[PDB]
């Protein structure tokens, strides 16, 4: 009603994973009713114009964090660590096909809107929700060695006292090395405010 | 070698002058409270002598901060010491 | 075989190196580069027709190396053998 | 036909090798090629401006200095009108 | 809208094999027109039936015509290239 | 290996929205405020004064600039005061 | 690593000017380019220092010999 | 939504990206775990001592 | 190893003279000693001559093939125009 513009930071993620312990398919759709939610307020305020002032993550006003844990990352964001480790992916138009009711038929590498196999896997989730809940649950469950293996692979490393530490430290360490610091909310702030 | 004083000649046959701040791999020279030189030999033909002194002026300018392109750079002196 | 490597250990002489433009620079190697750019110390440099400078380091990058003329004295046959690991 | 068969086809063959400097071209037996571009040139003759510079022998010419090659089934070297 | 690589354009004219004039950097004098025959990813653009030209150096004008056969152009000196639009 | 960054082209990333003066191969400088510089240093500018080194004094917006073709550039004090100056100890 | 795409996006199918160097003065209108930003114009008029334009039809230009891109609109 | 976002992506029921532009991922591009399974035998006890009091 | 790497081995091996002319408009008279995957040469007994055209009191003179010997030369592979084995 005052007319400020507005983004959403969708908090607790650590919650999604550890709490309510709902496989990355229905995080998805947790994550798809707290947005759809808070876009249906914008719109029941002003009817009309609220999908001119729609709330989403696929334009990049949506960031997805867990504070306890200090992290946070867009889909723009996160298709540039995709671009960082792989090499040579078009950003924005990756984090556009990430959101949303699309598939990633992986042989043919095409997104499609409905999968090609049945079962076949959302592109948020396969690319997104899947690895942030691998990180977890391999941060958690492994020994000092596996752990060792598995981050050593990512390319994230760590002091072996460091490995040894409690679940909660480690695992905000981990986390720390994996999403980095919080550039991809200055990023949506500098973009859409 | 970081933050001593240093004078570039590139490769025209110009020189940046002043402090400098940091490098990378490709040397890209940045290089910050600068002043330029020209040597321009300038023929100041006094009317008096028939001999062409071809002085060569080196003529100055403060900018500020360089980011000198690393495919430019021919050489390099180091001056004094940091303070 | 890196001839690159080559030069870094059969560097530190006082060499002759002729500039890609035709500067004449000659002195005290310090160090070269992977990249071939080499550092020279107690230099002195001859530029296009002016007058000499004797500077105490001049590092010079590899691509402005054009020429490069070592002393007379140097121990070319055991320079020149190979200590690289074989792949 | 691709350029790097053009030039397996041009290898053991007669060939014309422009340089981009002075107008200097080589008439030449060519006898091998590397994967980037360094021809290795036998029965070498040399023209400057399309006069008589000479011949040379066998020799090596380097991707940076070429301007262009052809080959050389029945082309001759006097300037057109 | 359709966005069209600048291989995929290379590729496309050697298919329907127009007649390509080739400009060479830092060389105003010098054209070559010819018939295209392929290509690498180093885009070197073997030409065939290819004259070489040389321009006026005043009013820039074709003087001087040379074919030449069928030559492998190296892909640095190829500067600018231009689909000749026959009349058909 | 991961693929780190110049502090150059970092601090250019930095100046990016500043008012930069840089000049160029052909001995041309050119002033504006720059609003996208990547790795290879290509830039772009908008609001630019040109002096070209025949005399040609001009102003424009919006050009592209090569950083093969680029020279040398110049930016403020406080791009000198930027934190990346300061060795982060890791 | 693999090379940066250029962020040309904004001049796709633009009205715009091009010097390469020689003061090669191109004036066209983009379809498509790539990596190397080798730069494709359609209904290209091109021009001399004299001040004569000629049309080249659809055409491309080797993005090492591209320079400085200046849009008119 | 009067333009929905797979709407846009695609275009009312065409079930494909159309082939003019096409998006398509590098080949070297997976997912950042892909080979390691979701949950290890140890990630039930795991979350339990994640609950657990001190 | 059966094109430039065979012939500069072949020189390597015979020790045996090549004739360099380079893009200073140079001409090199050297023995052969090691190379590289950049053709980068080492080189003996050099025999450096090259043209200049001394300006004598503001007229052209005639050229003079002025040259130098130097023991010991080491050769970038970018800055060759053509190498002669003789």
């Amino acid at each position: 009603l005052e007319d400020i513009p507005l983004t959403l930071i969708i908090n607790k993620m650590d919650r999604l994973i550890l709490e309510l312990k709902i496989p990355p398919t229905d995080a998805y759709f947790k994550l798809k009713h707290v947005i759809e939610e808070v876009n249906t307020v914008i719109e029941n305020t002003i009817p009309g114009r609220g999908e001119s002032k729609r709330l989403s993550p696929e334009k990049g006003n949506v960031l997805f964090a867990c504070t306890s844990m200090g992290w946070c990352f867009t889909l723009q964001s996160f298709a540039k660590m995709y671009s960082e480790s792989y090499g040579g992916v078009n950003v924005e138009e990756f984090a556009r096909r990430l959101w949303g009711d699309v598939y990633f038929n992986p042989k043919k590498r095409t997104f499609t809107r409905k999968p090609i196999e049945e079962g076949a896997k959302r592109s948020f989730v396969n690319f997104v929700m899947e690895p942030i809940y691998k990180l977890y649950s391999h941060t958690i469950s492994e020994g000092p060695e596996d752990l060792k293996r598995t981050l050593s692979k990512l390319g994230i490393f760590l002091k072996p006292s460091q490995y040894k530490a409690d679940p909660k430290v480690l695992m905000k360490l981990v986390c720390e090395q994996f999403f980095g610091p919080s550039t991809a909310f200055v990023d949506m702030v500098i973009k859409h405010i | 070698y970081i933050n001593w004083r240093m004078r570039v000649t590139l490769n025209d046959g110009r020189q940046m002058t002043g402090q400098m701040l940091a490098f990378d791999k490709h040397m890209n020279l940045v290089l910050a409270d600068t002043e330029e030189f020209r040597k321009t030999k300038r023929m100041q033909a006094k009317p008096n002598s028939s001999t062409t002194q071809t002085l060569i002026q080196e003529e100055k300018r403060t900018l500020g901060l360089t980011i000198v392109r690393g495919a430019n750079i021919i050489a390099l002196s180091v001056e004094s010491p940091p303070p | 075989m890196k001839l690159v490597r080559f030069l870094m250990k059969c560097a530190n002489e006082t060499v002759t190196i002729e500039l890609k433009n035709g500067a004449i620079v000659h002195g005290t190697i310090a160090s070269v580069t992977p990249k071939m750019d080499t550092a020279l110390r107690n230099v002195r440099y001859t530029p296009k027709g002016e007058e000499p400078y004797s500077v105490e380091s001049l590092t010079v990058r590899g691509n402005t190396i054009r020429y490069y003329i070592l002393p007379d004295s140097l121990p070319l046959d055991t320079l020149l053998i190979d200590d690289a690991p074989k792949p | 036909v691709n350029p790097r068969p053009f030039l397996q086809d041009l290898v053991n063959q007669d060939v014309i090798v422009r340089l981009k400097w002075g107008q200097t071209e080589y008439k030449g037996r060519l006898v091998s090629i590397d994967s980037y571009m360094n021809i290795q040139l036998a029965n070498t003759e040399e023209f400057i401006n399309y006069k008589s510079t000479g011949h040379l022998g066998q020799v090596l010419i380097r991707c940076n200095n070429v301007l262009w090659v052809t080959a050389a089934a029945g082309k001759q070297m006097t300037p057109t009108e | 809208r359709v966005l069209l690589p600048p291989i995929n354009f290379l590729f496309r004219l050697l298919q329907q094999r127009t007649p390509v004039q080739i400009w060479l950097y830092e060389q105003l004098a010098i054209r070559i027109t010819g018939v295209i025959r392929g290509f690498d990813e180093f885009m070197n653009l073997v030409i065939d039936d290819a004259v070489e030209i040389k321009l006026s150096p005043k009013t820039n004008e074709p003087e001087s015509k040379r074919p030449l056969g069928q030559i492998l152009l190296k892909g640095d000196n190829i500067s600018l290239i231009q689909a000749l639009s026959g009349s058909a | 290996m991961t693929s780190s960054i110049g502090i150059p082209i970092k601090l250019l990333n930095e100046a990016q929205g500043h008012i930069v003066t840089l000049e160029l191969t052909t001995g041309q400088t050119y002033r504006g405020k720059l609003i996208e510089a990547e790795d290879n240093m290509n830039v772009q500018l908008k609001d630019i004064t040109v002096t070209a080194r025949d005399g040609r004094v001009s102003h424009l917006e919006q050009i592209y600039i090569r950083g093969s073709h680029v020279r040398f550039f110049i930016v403020p004090d406080m791009l000198r005061n930027a934190p990346m100056f300061r060795s982060r100890n890791v | 690593m693999a090379p940066a795409q250029p962020e040309l996006k904004k001049y796709l199918d633009k009205r715009l000017f091009v010097e390469l160097n020689g003061s090669r003065r191109v004036i066209g209108v983009l379809r498509g380019y790539d990596v190397f930003l080798n730069i494709v114009l359609d209904d290209a008029v091109e021009e001399r220092p004299n001040g004569e334009k000629v049309k080249l039809g659809m055409v491309t230009i080797r993005g090492n010999s591209v320079v400085i891109l200046e849009p008119l609109e | 939504l009067t333009v929905s976002h797979e709407d846009e992506l695609f275009g009312k029921g065409n079930i494909e990206e159309p082939e003019e532009e096409a998006f398509v991922l590098p080949a070297a591009v997976e997912p950042f775990f892909a080979d390691e399974e979701l949950e290890t035998e140890d990630t039930r006890s795991a979350i339990e001592l994640w609950w657990a009091p001190y | 190893a059966n094109g430039p790497l065979s012939l500069l081995q072949t020189a390597v091996r015979s020790h045996t003279q090549v004739l360099i002319s380079v893009r200073s408009g140079r001409k090199l008279l050297a023995r052969v000693k090691a190379f590289d995957r950049h053709c980068n040469m080492i080189l003996e007994n050099v025999k450096e001559m090259w043209t200049e055209t001394p300006v004598t009191n503001g007229k052209k003179g005639r050229p003079v093939n002025k040259d130098r010997f130097i023991s010991k030369m080491f050769l970038r592979g970018d800055s060759v125009v053509i190498v002669l084995l003789s």
